[PDB]
RNA sequence: UGCGAAAGCAGUGAAGACAAGUGGCUUGUCGUUCGUUAAAAUGGCCUCGUCAAACGGUGGAGAGAGUCGCUAGGUGAUCGUCAGAUCUGCCUAGUCUCUAUACAGCGUGUUUAAUUGACAUGGGUUGAUGCGUA
């Protein structure tokens, strides 16, 4: 791996709290230095830097790089054959872009690349590029409607332009929008056959020698990515439905791979012979986050040779200009084929104008191998950040999560949402809970299911075997506000304290004479007020609990799971009531106990029965998180300190888009600052892992940590034999 | 890619009196035969070694039965009064009887014309004869004179240790399964007397207080034994001299006990007991001799038995009633040249470098329901949910599957008065449970919100929905009375 | 399998409850049948507890109670909740027998300590007997 | 960090025995026992000896006298035992032990030869150690410490004369420097305000803290790291903590030098020759519930204000959450002068105690979280506004709007004023369940009982309600049934929760029987407001017509 | 959209361009803009091995047949003024008796527990006009 942030040789390049729109476009395998001599690669970013880096052996003091001189455009793509290269470029009412084509050449002086500008296109809807990048079809937009050309780029022998009218069928121009709108193209090597797939959901091969088309009718939605073959025989679609299904040519036969655990959003084929095809899975069930799987697979049996993926958080709300992919319809899953444009302007309204910049999520440590569980919707993404790359994933819900491709109305139901995992603290438990939604327009429409649920596995395998699940924990259609593994006291850590929104709580532990996961003890206040600003924390005794209901921080015993009364009534204070409704009430040693609320941050000793040290929250969070967000905002270690952090959005001469990061650590109950750090994004989640360090997750997510003739014959014989 | 995974069953929250996995192993024991013996079947043994027939005591005759056939195999006829004890030896060579006539007979097992020897015990009848569990020569026989006796069957003229010292008719023997000079006799004054047959013999080293006067006593372990007698059983560590089990939960006495170890079950040992009252129970001496199962017979069961632990075929309980009458209930268990042709198939590669495998498992066969959902049939999912031998929650299953995975509408377009039929026909008897009614109401709801010009038209379906309507009233009066008593409940706490 | 394959979700033998399951912390009267429930529950016997409660006489079932014990009435109702837990159609003439001995002996099971923990089984039957109410009276409205 | 503290020879027996424990006496010829009676004869006592123990049987004692050994007394049969000795100054301080468990020469000076509990059992001398001023013995891996104001420490068992450790320990000649409830550590008390566990297996310090109060004579008990000590100049006698299975209450261990406590159980009524009272009856140091009951060694408490994330170029706030105040700047020496502006010549009026403390607390007067304030410092003021004048506008408005009132809400029955009182059920947030069912029940039928059941029936748990609620009369539950029947829903739940406190049987009948008829309608009623609720083809021959 | 609990409480436009229908008019649309916190093109998901017989745990409304045997009900035909008859009235539910737990589901690769056995996993010709047991 070659780290940005490792080397100040392209660190450089970007480094910067707000201006880090600056992204690598193409990666070339030869050299443009030098040819004929490879080992290494040359990558290309968008403002026109040429960086020869190595990947053999160790990475270099210096790189290789340039800075192409260029007008204000911005570096779409380049295009590499055999001796020329060309590159195409952006520009600038209707608010459609400009494509632009150059040669590069070097020879003269060896920091400058001279352009050529072969050809221009002065708007452009959709543009795609032969796989061997010989030749490159696109859009026009001449007015009464569109128009689609194919331009050959490193010689004269394909250009033609025609109206998609022509293309289009005439049964399609009394449908609907759906019906005309073209969501992909490609194109094949010897620009014979043109393949457009529109958003209704069928395929047009073009014959482009005289403009004929064949229909290619399977997708039930909208196409969203397609690719020919090397020889032109074959076609590779794929769609909302996340099956990459492979058209026969000849004889219009599909081959189908059926369950890609994410959506079509790209597929060529890679190999020379066609051994490989590159795929690219959106995974648009969290809609809070637009996150890329990369995938290629070999064609011989179908397996997923070297799948890629990052960690997989979802957040509270959608991040810095995500947009859900085109579809047929609007649901929650996607966004129509009109609302895109709606609905960025109104996500950017929301960042810009609205209250509730809150972008947090939960994260779990193992215990055991200390790899880090992101939950997602419905499911699991076992990650482990020491070699950043995925263990593994699995759906733990009783969802349509796997056994069905979503599509248009279908779209329109979301799986259950695991929001709350937590691990017993011996690491042979995981406990979970999951929210059942029902779907529309039938009775039960309205009530929700809540599902609690113990899977144990041993420490070899990589997934949990469910041993029981509770449904409706606490009784029917109430909510668990905040789940709580027990310390290692009461059944060698076997045990969890379930609390409500109605301030009743449930501790539901492991036996073995009925070898099951169930209730031993309860205590049941039914009020007729609700508020999900619960909180809790145990006593390494195993000997009193911290119930944090809103404005209430009642003090409970274990011995009969009641209110703390001592008959001598020596000040035994069992009541904490504070100013605001309380959102973290995590104790850091036996002796005292941190709390805060959306006001303050008080810290509170308990062998000195008062309060001690206090900070103020208002002008931080004021109302920019939800009711029950700060305990994944903020933590504290079992011994030695606690972590604030806090959020600024970052304005301009109006807040704006950007944020920055501040992060303070006090140690031993509030006394000192000894560390202020800023980090140059919106952070979401901080978490002690069990070797005293605090990790934290970025909005890009970044997991970050805070701690403490004999050679000559030799050489030659190696080189033959290589 | 990933296989599809599968349609998964509706299991809703489990009801208490659950199928324990020790009822359910027990519970197989099935196909009851009867036999009418003539008279009251006092006793019943096992054969230890191949462990496969069983000595029936009726009067005047003892039956061995086999445990591949249950019929009587063997029989012994040839006694002088109501014969009482039948025992097979450890090793199953040789059986004894005991006699009303103070007689006992051994014979030879599987010979009934043989009779080895004959001891002329005590005048009055005696009672309970059986040989040493780990000895193969003496022979102990109690009799209603108040002394059991250690014969040796070399020398059947004098007993070779003669254990007085009880005050009411001896009815039991047991020998300590460890130490074998350890002989736990039980009277009908409590008091389950047992001697070391180093000493004297006349006077027992300790004696257990039963209360009641005990009609069994076996030994479990080397250390703990069980007694039997009145109401109740109660176990007795030897070496800490006491009592620390009791079960009374019998309604008249108990009369025999035995027990089994190590045999193929998921109870680890058992111990079963036959109680006068037609119930015979087994305890779990594992966790705390706690009942398991039971079963009634019609009479007073008067004695009992399993086959052992090493019966390595048909499992026998066998039941002998004072009624004259016996149940048994058990669990049960091309050419040369085209060979050379096709030789190599059954290889598997022992001497081979590597070994591939790749042939996945073939899973079980999909039904209908889950095949139409896998095709998305939905409509015909529906027809195949509503077959008539169908599992109930296989209906339920494949109507959650339709609603939470699609649209109940889709599944119900196509619909006519001879097409919803089914439906409502299984929802007259599925809005009455609790585990399927939730489902049933959004489903009607539906169907009503999308047929509701067929409830002017057809005819066939207007008495369904009033019976249906019915019989939503009669369950929405026992959803509210038991409102009623939660809450009376709820007072009371 | 591969292994960028999903895990798929399955149950397997999992046990599934609820969260109401707390299974852990000179004659003048009639010639009735007490003595036979009384040593019906002493035992553990379905066979004459059917042949004890089968009748539905709604005062020979009041003072058949009144009649029985209170240190086995507690079992009564555990064994009467079971029943209708099991078989539905049984709630009509045998939620008579559990109204009466809540109503009969008053003080020996508010004195008892824990009557929802031995009488969680019906806590969990009447809870979910009536939680599912307002969805048929949604129903047959 | 204190205990339950009150009250202001074989050492794990109990009472009726005879003489479990012999002690010498001051101010006598030597010595004597308790009882709860046996014969204490001589066992060569009159000597200058201070401390005593026995030979851990009560059959073969020991008067431990300054002679430099000792012998077997008789006290069981009568019968002596035969002795020898090794040392010859004083033996005022014998350990005798059991069958060759730690029994050794040590008289007074050092030089103790190790040996075993018999009469003429020895073994090779170890007395090449330092003249420690505190040698004792201790049961880990069975050996002796010994420290010194030689300055030294060491460390050797007494099973194979096994010496394991030895350094130098400067410990002063403190108050007692006595090893610990577990024995691992060596708390040394010392003398004025302070004492130091150090870690008795490598003669280093592990936790140096300070004294509470006056404190003189100390004994580490059966406990994880608990003592109990008396005081010099008085009986009181606490526990401090910084037989693990089921507690150790009474008779563990004893020092005592208050006023004659001897023979300190928890109940040491039974002392050695004083035959006087007893005092506290705790059991040993619990898991975690003795917290908040011993919460002292520090009774320094002051008022925190509110701190800050520190300004360091905070100029670069970047669009902070707030309204429209950018900093609000605490002036607690202006609120320290608005207590003494509230104590001021506004005796009925509203000028020098109302305007001066909207103007320290300067908002719209019926909103909060615009906070500067402190919970002591409000119930001061507070008092001295219930003090020399409840007429008040602004200040007693604003401030019980505010979550921290502090139990000085008793007579918010005894005031009555309409709109007072509503307030203070709608937004008072500490009002006792005493008060709520009183006016709850001191009906004269008003929408006051409707705000307060919504109060009571959201602020409180049910079982708290329902067992203060049986302490009610009859009647009161009269009027109220008799109210609900003749002229809501809070209300309803609240007469099921009146109802299941009443009792089971001890009612009435026509009052039952008016509730049913009233109960039954309210069903019949629920159940069709709850229905309305829940509510929200060709022929072959027609004949139409056609225009002409 | 905002706030909140899972209930609910407040609040919902203008320009530009194009097409169609009748330079104008009228409507609809927008891979055009500003502001507000604001359904459809006949079109659906892969193979890699099936079958039979056991075994271990998990649930079960049990899967199904009987006995006019009890217990509670619900209801019908014809007659008969009703009383009451003939169908030895029918059905439901509970009970009583039974059986391979018959039922369903998950596994048995290594697991807390639990698996073995068949088969050339081809090609060819019928097999649908050759069937009655309604």
């Amino acid at each position: 791996t070659l780290k940005f942030a490792n080397n100040s040789l392209l660190s450089g390049i970007f480094l910067q709290e707000e201006e880090n729109n600056e992204s690598i476009v193409k990666i070339l395998l030869g050299d443009i230095t030098v040819p004929q001599q490879a080992h290494l690669i040359t990558v290309f970013t968008n403002n026109g830097h040429v960086i020869v880096l190595n990947y053999k052996g160790k990475l270099v003091e210096s790189p290789k790089h340039f800075k192409i001189s260029l007008a204000d455009e911005k570096l779409a793509n380049v295009f590499h054959s055999e001796g020329n290269y060309r590159i195409l470029t952006t520009f600038k009412h209707n608010s459609l872009q400009s494509y632009r084509l150059y040669a590069l050449t070097f020879d003269d002086a060896k920091k400058q690349f001279e352009v050529a500008h072969q050809a221009e296109w002065h708007n452009v809807i959709l543009s795609n590029i032969s796989s061997n990048g010989k030749l490159l079809a696109h859009m026009c937009k001449d007015v009464e409607h569109k128009s689609i050309s194919v331009v050959s780029l490193f010689d004269d022998s394909v250009n033609l332009s025609f109206p998609l009218g022509s293309i289009l069928s005439s049964q399609t121009q009394s449908l609907s929008y759906n019906t005309r709108y073209v969501s992909s193209m490609a194109i094949d090597n010897m620009g014979q056959q043109l393949a457009v797939g529109f958003a209704s959901g069928v395929i047009s091969i073009v014959s482009l020698a005289d403009l004929q088309i064949r229909l290619l009718k399977w997708h039930i939605d909208s196409v969203l990515s397609l690719s020919f073959s090397h020889d032109g025989s074959y076609l590779l679609s794929g769609g909302w439905e996340k099956v990459m299904s492979l058209w026969q040519l000849e004889t219009n036969s599909q081959q189908f791979l059926p369950r890609l655990n994410g959506i079509i959003i790209d597929c060529q084929v890679l190999g020379p012979q066609g051994n490989y095809y590159s795929l690219i899975l959106q995974m648009t069930e969290n809609n809070s986050n637009s996150d890329y799987q990369f995938l290629l697979l070999n064609a011989s049996d179908l397996t997923s040779k070297l799948s890629i993926n990052g960690p997989l958080p979802v957040f509270n709300s959608t991040i810095k200009h995500i947009q859900q992919p085109i579809s047929a319809m609007n649901t929650k899953n996607s966004n129509s084929i009109t609302s895109l444009n709606h609905s960025k302007k109104k996500q950017s309204r929301k960042l810009i104008k609205s209250r509730r910049q809150d972008f947090t999520t939960n994260v779990e440590i193992n215990p055991i191998n200390k790899n880090l569980y992101f939950p997602h919707i419905s499911a699991v993404q076992i990650f482990d950040f020491y070699k950043n790359e995925q263990v593994n994933y699995q759906y733990l819900t009783s969802g349509v999560n796997n056994s069905m491709g979503k599509v248009r109305f279908e779209l329109n139901l979301q799986d259950p949402i695991i929001t709350d995992l937590k691990f017993t603290k011996d690491g042979q438990w995981m406990i979970t809970y999951e929210i059942e939604y029902p779907p529309n327009d039938l009775l039960s429409s309205k009530d929700l299911t809540h599902i609690l649920k113990f899977w144990t596995k041993n420490d070899n395998e990589t997934n949990w075997n469910l041993k029981t699940k509770v449904i409706n924990p606490h009784g029917i259609s109430v909510p668990i506000t905040k789940i709580l593994p027990s310390p290692r006291s009461v059944n060698n850590s076997q045990g969890c304290l379930t609390a409500d929104n109605n301030g009743g709580l449930k501790f539901w532990s492991f036996d073995s004479h009925e070898s099951n996961w169930c209730l031993k003890k309860i205590s049941l206040p039914n009020f007729n007020h609700f508020s999900n600003s619960v909180s809790l924390a145990w006593s390494q005794d195993g000997s009193l609990i911290f119930h944090g209901f809103d404005d209430k921080l009642q003090i409970l015993d274990f011995d009969t799971f009641k209110k703390f009364e001592s008959l001598e009534n020596t000040k035994t204070v069992s009541e904490f009531t504070l100013d605001s409704e309380i959102q973290t009430v995590k104790l850091i040693n036996d002796t005292n106990l941190i709390v805060a609320t959306r006001t303050t941050l008080n810290a509170i000793n308990l062998l000195r029965g008062q309060v001690i040290n206090s900070f103020d929250l208002y002008p931080f969070v004021n109302g920019v998180y939800k009711n029950g967000h700060m305990d994944r905002l903020i933590t504290c270690d079992e011994r030695t300190g606690n972590i604030a952090l806090v959020i600024n959005q970052q304005l301009t001469d109006v807040p704006t888009i950007n944020y920055k990061s501040r992060i303070i650590i006090f140690d031993s109950d509030l006394s000192t600052k000894l560390g202020n750090f800023t980090h140059h994004e919106y952070i979401s989640w901080i978490g002690w892992n069990y070797d005293t360090d605090f990790i934290f997750l970025d909005i890009e997510s970044t997991l970050g940590v805070v701690g403490t003739n004999s050679d000559i014959f030799a050489e030659q014989l190696h080189k033959l034999s290589s | 890619s990933t296989a599809r995974p599968r349609i998964i069953t509706s299991k809703a929250p489990l009801l208490p009196q659950q199928t324990t996995p020790e009822q359910r192993y027990w519970r197989q024991y099935t196909s009851a035969q009867l036999v009418k013996e003539h008279n009251s079947v006092t006793h019943i043994s096992f054969n230890p070694q191949h462990p496969h027939d069983f000595a029936v005591t009726s009067s005047t005759r003892v039956q061995i039965f086999s445990s591949r056939t249950r019929q009587v195999i063997k029989t012994f006829s040839r006694f002088k009064d109501v014969v009482y004890s039948a025992s097979f030896r450890s090793d199953g060579k040789l059986l004894c009887a005991g006699d009303a006539t103070g007689l006992v007979s051994v014979y030879d097992s599987y010979n009934p014309r043989t009779i080895l020897l004959s001891i002329n015990a005590s005048t009055h009848p005696t009672h309970v004869t059986k040989f040493h569990t780990q000895d193969n020569k003496i022979l102990a026989t109690a009799s209603d004179d108040r002394v059991t006796r250690l014969w040796d069957i070399s020398n059947a003229y004098e007993p070779q240790l003669e254990l007085t010292g009880a005050t009411d008719y001896v009815r039991t023997l047991s020998f300590i399964p460890a130490a074998p000079h350890l002989v736990a006799t039980g009277s009908y004054d409590g008091l389950i007397r047992l001697y070391d047959t180093r000493s004297s013999g006349s006077t027992p080293i300790y004696s257990l207080n039963h209360d009641q006067p005990v009609e069994n006593v076996i030994a479990v372990s080397p250390t703990q034994i069980v007694s039997c007698g009145g109401n109740n059983f109660k176990v007795w560590d030897l070496t800490s001299n006491k009592k620390l089990y009791e079960r009374g939960n019998f309604n008249k006495a108990v009369t025999c006990l035995d027990y089994v170890e190590n045999f193929d079950s998921p109870m680890q040992s058992a111990l079963i007991a036959s109680s006068l009252d037609g119930h015979v129970k087994v305890f779990d001496p594992l966790d705390n001799f706690q009942v398991k199962f039971g079963w009634k017979f019609s009479g007073p069961v008067l004695s009992c038995a399993v086959s052992p632990s090493t019966a390595q075929g048909n499992r026998h309980l066998v039941a002998g009633l004072s009624s004259g009458l016996l149940a048994i209930r058990t669990k049960k268990k091309k050419s040369n040249n085209f060979q050379r042709m096709m030789r190599g198939s059954e290889y598997q590669g022992d001497q081979e470098h590597i070994i591939h495998n790749d042939k996945v498992r073939s899973q079980r066969r999909m039904r209908a329901f889950e095949r139409n959902i896998n095709q998305f049939k939905w409509s015909e999912a529906l027809d195949n949910a509503f077959v008539p031998g169908m599992a109930k929650e296989l209906t339920l299953t494949v109507l959650q599957e339709l609603r939470k995975r699609g649209k109940v509408r889709v599944a119900l377009y196509g619909r006519d008065e001879s097409t919803l039929e089914p439906l409502l026909n299984w929802c007259l008897k599925g809005i009455e449970d609790v585990r399927s009614a939730s489902i049933v109401a959004d489903w009607v709801a539906v169907v009503l919100e999308l047929y509701g010009n067929t409830l002017e038209s057809s005819p066939v379906l207007q008495e369904l929905m009033i019976d249906l309507k019915t019989k939503v009233r009669h369950e929405i009066h026992k959803s509210k009375e038991a409102q009623r008593i939660e809450g009376m409940l709820q007072l009371l706490t | 399998k591969d292994l960028a394959s999903a895990t798929n979700y399955v149950e397997g033998n999992a046990r599934v409850t609820s969260g109401d399951n707390f299974k852990h912390v000179t004659a003048t009267t009639t010639g009735t049948v007490t003595v036979i429930l009384s040593q019906a529950l002493q035992s553990n016997d379905h066979s004459l507890l059917e042949t004890v409660l089968n009748n539905r006489d709604e005062r020979v079932i009041r003072d058949t109670i009144f009649r029985l014990k209170p240190a086995l009435a507690v079992i009564l109702l555990e064994r009467l909740a079971e029943r209708i837990a099991r078989q539905t159609h049984r709630q009509g003439p045998l939620n008579v027998w559990v109204k009466w001995c809540l109503i009969i002996h008053g003080g020996y099971l508010v004195s008892i300590p824990n009557l929802m923990s031995t009488l969680s089984s019906l806590h969990s039957t009447l809870k979910r007997r009536s939680d599912l109410l307002p969805r048929l009276l949604a129903l047959d409205a | 960090d204190y205990v339950q503290v009150a009250d202001g020879l074989m050492v794990n027996k109990g009472n009726y025995t005879l003489n479990v424990i012999t002690k010498a006496l001051e101010d006598t010829t030597d010595t004597s026992n308790d009882h709860l009676d046996n014969k204490a004869y001589t066992g060569s006592d009159e000597f200058l000896s201070q401390y005593k123990i026995k030979a851990k049987a009560k059959v073969m004692s020991i008067k431990i006298d300054t002679k430099n050994s000792l012998v077997i007394a008789i006290l069981q049969n009568g019968l002596i035992e035969i002795f020898d000795f090794k040392l010859t100054l004083l033996h005022s301080f014998d350990i005798s032990y059991d069958n060759l468990k730690y029994a050794k020469w040590f008289t007074e000076n050092g030089t103790e030869y190790v040996f075993v509990l018999c009469p003429l059992q020895d073994d090779k001398v170890c007395y090449k150690l330092l003249e420690l001023t505190d040698c004792g013995s201790g049961e880990s891996s069975p050996i002796k410490e010994l420290s010194s104001t030689i300055i030294e420490g060491f460390s050797f068992e007494n099973s194979k004369l096994c010496y394991q450790f030895g350094k130098l320990y400067k410990l002063n000649q403190g108050k007692i420097y006595i090893y610990s409830l577990p024995h691992c550590q060596l708390q040394q008390v010392i003398e004025f305000p302070m004492v130091d566990k150090l870690s008795p297996g490598d003669d280093l310090i592990s936790f140096q803290p300070v004294s509470v109060n006056r404190v003189l004579l100390t004994v580490n008990n059966v406990i994880y790291l608990l003592d109990l000590l008396h005081c010099s100049t008085l009986s009181q006698r606490e526990l401090t903590h910084v037989v693990i299975n089921s507690e150790k209450s009474h008779n563990s261990k004893t020092i005592a030098i208050g006023i004659s406590t001897k023979n300190g159980p928890n109940p040491t009524s039974s002392l050695e020759i004083i035959n006087i009272d007893v005092g506290t009856n705790t059991l040993k140091d619990s898991l975690g519930k003795s917290f908040q009951v011993g919460n002292n060694d520090s009774s320094v408490i002051l008022k925190p204000l509110f701190d800050d994330k520190d300004i360091n170029d905070k100029r670069v706030k970047c669009n902070d959450v707030s309204g429209d105040s950018s900093v609000p700047v605490l002036h607690c020496n202006e609120v320290i002068e608005k207590l003494s502006a509230l104590q001021d010549n506004d005796i009925t009026s509203f000028d020098d105690i109302f305007f001066k403390e909207l103007k320290i607390k300067e908002e719209h007067y019926t909103e909060k979280d615009r906070y500067i304030s402190d919970p002591g410092f409000l119930n001061k003021v507070l008092d001295l506004i219930f003090g020399k004048f409840p007429k008040t506008l602004t200040f007693l408005l604003t401030h019980p709007l505010f979550p921290l009132s502090r139990t000085r809400n008793l007579l918010s029955l005894l005031r009555d004023q309409p709109r007072l009182f509503k307030q203070a059920i709608v937004t008072c947030p500490n009002l006792p369940l005493n008060e709520l069912l009183e006016e709850l029940f001191s009906i004269r039928n008003r929408e006051l009982l409707l705000d307060i059941s919504f109060r009571i029936l959201q602020d409180f748990t049910r079982d708290s309600i329902k067992q203060e609620m049986k302490k009610l009369s009859k009647l009161d539950v009269q009027n109220f049934i008799e109210f609900i029947t003749s002229g809501s829903t809070q209300l309803f739940q609240l007469l099921s929760l009146v109802l299941d406190s009443i009792g089971l049987f001890s009612l009435e009948g026509a009052l039952l029987e008016n509730l049913t008829l009233y109960i039954d309608k309210q069903v019949e009623i629920a159940e069709r407001n709850t229905e309305l609720w829940n509510l929200i083809a060709l022929p072959t021959y027609t004949m139409e017509y056609l225009d002409i």
